[PDB]
């Protein structure tokens, strides 16, 4: 299985992931490929926050699914 | 030019281009209701060249509910000339004018974007036709009740500058392989960032010198680290050196025309969990108009059945596509209402799109957009009765939630905290929802003064309120748009420091809490206080065109501080120090350059010379404390005290001397230029440039520049007039005589010394004053040092130059902001606080909402609910406590938790301070027992109790009976 | 008990301790009675702080109480605000076989109200009075260059991590990493160039530097002048390594006085050795005045 990770500032992210992997190795591989710490990610997929401890099948997310990978601003 | 005083944060969103191009741009808006209010409210503050506005229907008691230019005095007039007068003050720079012909094919070809609103079928499909024909550039919005709608039609061919809005990421090369697939590996193993299929350019190459200033090559990801660029055996060997930077390519896209597109729609999505709803909202608004022409031109009464029933029937024989008959129904029940957090929002998005019409920036909405927000219903619904007008302001509204969720609202008691952008819009969103104009009120606080560049997306201030308050002149401004608002307004900041005010009594009244700030501290602050009171609060922020809203719900979300955002980027020491490669750098160490020169050399002196005493106090003063602050005294009143403007000018040569050739000097000295490690690659390569002194040279206006500012700074530290004469500068500076530089390889006496050397000779007679940087004043010569500073490091070292534009971005902190953001995220706040008022308490009903209107990307997600521990099979989250009544004794307290609770308390903590630990000194631990814990925190904390604090809290680590660490709730102290 | 089982027996309970740093103050207000270098940054502080900060400091009070590292070669002995786990003090002695062998050196430690998301602040206070670098990650104006301390971009197995960085190793990081046996090649470049006569003719030098530097600042200043935190403790380590810090400088003096091969570093050891000698006969004077401890 592919799916597609899109920030909010709009850069599309490709991973490998399998039916069965954890939120936990999804923002691992998140981290190779971007950097940001596993903490400070924020996946949201079909209205729902993902959240560590889960697994894809729970979500639902198959193949090609796109994920949006938000954050927080301090602005105001 | 661009009046950057006024466009100042709008610039760095939009570009010196984009604002030229929107200044040459003539907008049509046709119909002035709430929606077309806020969409002409933001295109005006935007900076467009003129707007017209036009409208047919006349002023009535319905337009009151979004309509904040309409009073009742205004019914019977035309909506369009009523609210002009007003829409014009807005900018001066923008020509408004009103019209109320006819749209005829003339009329409309003198207008670059026509934006239609309440606009019929047949007017919709005939200026739709005319305007794609004729290259106008046309946007359809409609709102009904709690759903939107908008179209965009930009042209048969419409070229996109900057599709994202992001700026080019440039990366360092360390290899690039010869080969027919050469592949270019980035320093050290950084990540490059780099887009698969994106376009970059070369520069500072060595070997593959034809790659300089190359046209863009399309590349290929293969790695986070590693990237090919195609066939390199056609150029010479690499080696060494090398930037490649993202160049943003122009996109060229075709609109359908309405027609065409209404058979063949391309939805934007904007709630991923409703992916279906914007098929059936395009049939019930496209059968709308029909019903309207089957019904003598009259919408569906509010939650009506026979009605919903007709409509939906008229929408089953519309259209033969399967439709959610229940969105259908609840679409026709009220579609005629009308509310204000849903106006501004749509208004905010339709004025980005009306400006990307304009500037030709950021991707349009391709090309409907369908939004909807059913979850600010209750559950059980409105009865009809309940929904009928009462001949009140707010009918539109109570045809929506019904008379009974008005008095809720009259009720009600919010605090907003900041009075920004985002405070001034949710103030606005309030006092239109009427929200505290029965027994309720309405807070508002803020520390700040109104400044010339708050204007630009700061709505409710006007021109001559500058150095006003905030929050006083937007509750005078919000007074007058609804008299029946109750607002009261405080010029306080929200902290540890004003609890006199906002105690736990006021906390204790409040329904809930909008937070408008633009700081972490404050945020963090206010959740700790929306916890402790355990109200609700919703939070928004706001990144140029990115925004965000979280809703926090008592015993149901987590909190504020729950997540974690990302730390604030620093920089090495080094970096920093010896070997910078960014103008970032050089910025940064400008500004410290600044700090420290101006202001840090100074305060000493200054204090010296206001307090007689300052000597005696600072003699007590322990370690070497005293010395080094005595020998910086005497430094600035006598060693570098300039007696004349001569001197300022010698010092700053002499300055600028130290700065830019002796250091230099000195570490190339320490690191040779031709260092070669021992494998071979040389020590100044990769992210270490070398650097190269400079040559003083009078003509070179950098130079020149530099000296000037620096010492009129410094003649204004010491009190000296300034000579602000460019000449006579240049004369003065060229008789100074630089001293040759070589590169190199009791306390109690002295401190008597001292004092008694200042006593005899320094003069307390002198205005020694600390500069306070200032970045938004250009008579001050902040700004030119800064620039000046930074660019000359930056010629040291060989880095491209900044201009003052970005000088001010990097070096001032300056937070990019637009209107139309604010908008967006402050109506999404909005319908948030509607929600909370209603009274709901299930997940799936509340929505966190990201936003960035660059692309356009709108999406929601349920807030988390809060962490579950366990402590002894008792489950507990962050919003759950002890409570502990009456006076005690550390002893008894203690006592308390380890009989009642079987907790064994290893450390107390009140806040920052520590009442008690395992640790702590056997002497220090007996004399706090037998205290009672008032008196323990006032001797802990090192500051009396206030009488109006009647609680404290209390964090503690705990052990249970086995010996093992367990995590408990706070503690809440209730005060006798 | 041999002298290196009494040391270990005797500084093992004084590892971490607390002390009045802050005392109470009129108008509502409080004054430092030490020296501490982020006072200011403290001040401005104010009582902002984040929820985890509390939890995080009781963990990283809790390891410090057992797990500060302790041996006759090197030691660290930290000292917290009796009121505030957040403001510390740290004196690390330097470990066996470098220059900075048996001398204390003092720091001064901040959390910030971020922590533990920002790295905490740490600076050296034994500098000399600005006047002594006595090493390339140590600054002569008491800033510490450590990767560990960084959140900037860099490499996620170096940078500053929330979850995984605390105070220990940060303290274990300088312990090992900064005060090495030879500081000259910390410097990147430079350490490719050891093992070459030039290279090892420039660590001579940098060695001779720093052997008088903390001769005097590191063990003098301190004898005469201990901070009120660590007087104790100071006092203790010198009275009880009096000999070896004697035979170590011994030892140093001679192996300046070796011949050198190129004249440019020969006369900057002859002068460091004359300096050395010059503090050597001073912390001499000094030593037999301490009075033993109880
Ligand atoms: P943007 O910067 O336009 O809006 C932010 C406004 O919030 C005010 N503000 C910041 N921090 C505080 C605190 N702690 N208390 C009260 N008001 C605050 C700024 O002054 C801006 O007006």
């Amino acid at each position: 299985m592919q799916i597609f990770v899109k920030t909010l500032t709009g850069k599309t992210i490709t991973l490998e992931v399998e039916p069965s992997d954890t939120i936990e190795n999804v923002k691992a591989k998140i981290q190779d490929k971007e950097g940001i710490p596993p903490d400070q990610q924020r996946l949201i997929f079909a209205g729902k926050q993902l959240e560590d401890g889960r697994t894809l099948s729970d979500y639902n997310i198959q193949k090609e699914s796109t994920l949006h990978l938000v954050l927080r601003l301090r602005g105001a | 030019d661009i009046d950057e005083s006024l466009y100042s944060r709008q610039l760095y969103v939009l570009g010196h281009d984009a604002m030229r191009r929107m200044a040459n741009s003539d907008i049509l808006l046709s119909g002035l209701g709430g929606l077309g209010l806020e969409i002409a409210k933001n295109v005006i503050l935007g900076g467009v060249k003129s707007i017209t506005l036009h409208d047919t229907a006349t002023c009535g008691l319905h337009d009151l509910s979004s309509q904040f230019y309409l009073t009742e005095a205004d019914i019977g007039k035309n909506r369009a000339e009523a609210s002009c007068a007003q829409l014009a003050e807005l900018n001066n720079y923008v020509r408004t004018v009103s019209h109320t012909g006819p749209l005829t094919e003339e009329f409309l070809r003198k207008f670059r974007v026509v934006v239609l609103t309440n606009s019929d079928g047949e007017e919709q499909q005939r200026i739709a036709k005319f305007a794609h024909e004729n290259g106008i550039a046309l946007i359809i919005a409609e709102t009904r009740g709690l759903f939107a709608k908008v179209f965009c039609d930009f042209g048969e061919s419409f070229t996109i500058y900057d599709q994202d809005g992001t700026q080019p990421i440039s990366t360092m090369i360390a290899s690039i392989t010869h080969d027919a697939q050469g592949v270019v590996t980035c320093l050290d193993e950084t990540r490059h960032g780099f887009n698969d299929g994106d376009y970059v350019t070369f520069s500072e190459v060595q070997g593959m010198q034809e790659l300089n200033g190359c046209q863009p090559l399309k590349i290929t990801v293969l790695g986070p680290y590693t990237f090919s660029i195609g066939d390199t055996s056609k150029f010479g060997e690499y080696k060494s050196g090398g930037v490649a930077t993202q160049v943003k390519m122009p996109k060229t896209i075709s609109f359908k025309p309405l027609a065409q597109a209404t058979e063949e729609p391309e939805f934007l999505i904007s709630d991923f969990a409703k992916l279906d709803s914007p098929a059936t909202l395009h049939v019930a608004f496209n059968a709308l108009s029909c019903y309207r022409k089957a019904h003598n031109g009259a919408l569906p009464r509010p939650w009506n059945e026979e009605d919903a029933n007709s409509f939906l029937e008229v929408v089953r024989a519309s259209s033969n596509a399967e439709v959610d008959e229940k969105l259908v129904l609840q679409f026709a029940k009220i579609c005629s209402g009308n509310t204000c957090p849903l106006d501004a929002a749509v208004g905010g998005i339709v004025a980005q799109e009306v400006l990307k019409a304009c500037s030709g920036k950021f991707t349009p909405i391709y090309q409907w957009l369908y939004f909807d927000a059913l979850e600010c219903l209750p559950t059980e619904g409105v009865e009809e009765a309940d929904a009928q007008p009462v001949g009140s302001r707010y009918d539109s509204q109570i045809a929506i939630f019904g008379k009974k969720f008005q008095e809720k609202l009259a009720d009600s008691k919010w605090f907003i905290v900041g009075a920004g952008a985002i405070g001034c819009e949710l103030l606005k969103n309030f006092g239109m929802l009427g929200l505290g104009t029965g027994n309720g009120q309405i807070f508002v606080t803020d520390m700040d003064l109104i400044e010339k560049s708050n204007l630009n997306r700061q709505f409710l201030f006007r021109p001559h309120d500058v150095q006003k308050p905030k929050s006083m002149t937007a509750a005078d401004a919000i007074k007058r748009m609804n008299p029946e608002v109750n607002v009261t307004a405080y010029e306080l900041r929200v902290g540890a420091e004003t609890e006199k005010v906002f105690s736990e009594d006021f906390f204790g009244k409040l329904d809930g809490v909008a937070n408008a700030l633009d700081n972490v501290d404050a945020r963090i602050y206010m959740d700790r206080k929306c916890i402790f009171n355990r109200i609700p609060l919703v939070e928004t922020g706001t990144l140029g065109t990115l925004g965000n809203v979280q809703v926090i719900v008592p015993f149901a979300t987590e909190s504020y501080s729950s997540s974690q955002d990302p730390p604030e980027k620093s920089i090495p020491i080094c970096t920093l120090k010896n070997f910078p490669n960014a103008i970032e750098h050089t910025l940064q160490w400008a500004r410290d350059a600044f700090e420290g020169v101006f202001k840090q050399s100074a305060e000493n002196a200054a204090q010296y010379i206001a307090d007689p005493q300052f000597t005696e106090r600072i003699a007590k003063l322990p370690g070497i404390q005293p010395l080094e602050i005595l020998d910086s005294i005497k430094k600035a009143l006598i060693d570098d005290k300039p007696k004349s403007f001569a001197h300022c000018v010698e010092w700053a040569r002499l300055y600028w001397e130290d700065q830019y050739v002796n250091q230099i000097k000195q570490l190339l000295f320490n690191f040779p230029p031709d260092q070669i490690t021992s494998s071979g690659q040389p020590f100044w390569s990769g992210p270490k440039r070398c650097p190269d002194p400079l040559v003083f040279d009078v003509n070179d206006p950098m130079h020149l520049d530099f000296i000037y500012a620096a010492a009129n700074l410094r003649a204004e530290v010491y009190g000296i007039e300034q000579v602000r004469n460019r000449e006579t500068i240049a004369e003065l500076v060229q008789k100074v005589k630089v001293p040759e530089f070589k590169p190199r390889s009791l306390d109690q006496d002295r401190v008597d010394k001292i004092i008694s050397e200042l006593l005899k000779n320094a003069d307390k007679s002198s205005k020694i004053t600390p500069l306070e940087f200032e970045k938004d004043d250009d008579s001050n010569l902040h700004m030119d040092f800064i620039v000046a500073c930074s660019n000359l490091r930056a010629a040291n070292y060989k880095i491209p130059p900044a201009d003052r534009h970005k000088s001010k971005l990097i070096a001032g902190k300056i937070i990019p902001a637009i209107a139309t953001t604010t908008s967006v995220l402050s109506g999404l706040a909005v319908l948030e606080v509607i929600k909370l008022i209603v009274g709901h308490r299930d997940l799936v009903k509340f929505k966190n909402g990201f936003a960035n209107l660059a692309l356009p990307f709108m999406a929601f997600s349920e807030p988390l609910p809060a962490a579950k521990n366990t402590y002894y099979g008792k489950e507990w989250t962050l919003w759950d406590r002890f409570e502990v009544t009456g006076e005690l004794s550390l002893q008894e307290f203690l006592n308390y938790f380890e009989e009642n609770e079987k907790l064994k308390i290893t450390m107390l903590s009140q806040g920052v301070s520590m009442l008690y630990s395992f640790f702590m000194p056997k002497a220090k631990c007996s004399e706090r027992l037998p205290l009672p814990m008032s008196e323990v925190v006032r001797r802990v904390s090192k500051r009396r109790l206030e009488p109006h604090e009647r609680s404290l809290v209390f964090e503690i680590c705990c052990n249970d009976v086995d010996g093992e660490d367990v995590e408990v709730p706070y503690v809440r102290y209730t005060l006798p | 008990k041999s002298i290196e089982q009494r040391y270990l027996e005797l500084m093992k309970k004084r590892q971490f301790d607390t002390f009045d740093m802050i005392v109470e103050s009129d108008n509502n207000s409080f004054r430092f009675v030490v020296s501490h270098h982020f006072e200011k940054m403290v001040r401005l502080a104010g009582d902002r702080y984040h929820p985890s900060r509390v939890k995080r400091l009781a963990q990283e009070a809790v390891t410090l109480s057992t797990s500060l590292p302790l041996s006759f070669s090197s030691s660290v002995f930290v000292r917290c605000d009796t009121d505030r786990l957040d403001i510390m003090k740290v004196l690390i002695t330097g470990p066996a076989d470098t220059p900075y062998a048996n001398g204390c050196f003092e720091f001064d430690v901040f959390f910030p109200p971020d922590y533990p998301n920002q790295p905490m602040l740490i600076n050296l206070e034994t500098t000399g009075r600005h006047s002594v670098r006595f090493n390339p990650n140590l600054y002569n104006d008491g800033k510490v260059c450590l990767s560990v301390l960084n959140t900037w971009h860099g490499r996620p197995e170096e940078k500053w991590n929330a979850q995984t960085s605390s105070f220990l190793q940060v303290l274990v990081s300088i312990q090992s990493l900064i005060l090495v046996p030879e500081p000259y090649f910390n410097e990147p470049g430079f350490e490719r160039s050891r093992g070459s006569p030039s290279g090892t003719n420039s660590s001579r030098e940098y060695n001779s530097n720093i052997y008088q530097a903390c001769v005097r600042w590191a063990m003098l200043e301190q004898i005469r002048s201990p901070s009120q935190c660590f007087k104790d403790v100071i006092h203790k380590h010198f009275w009880l390594k009096r000999e070896e810090i004697c035979a170590q400088i011994e030892g140093w003096i001679e192996e300046l006085g070796k011949p050198q091969y190129t004249e440019r570093a020969s006369r900057t050891i002859s002068f460091n050795s004359m300096v050395l000698r010059r503090h050597y006969r001073h912390l001499r004077e000094e030593l037999s005045k301490l009075k033993p401890p109880r």
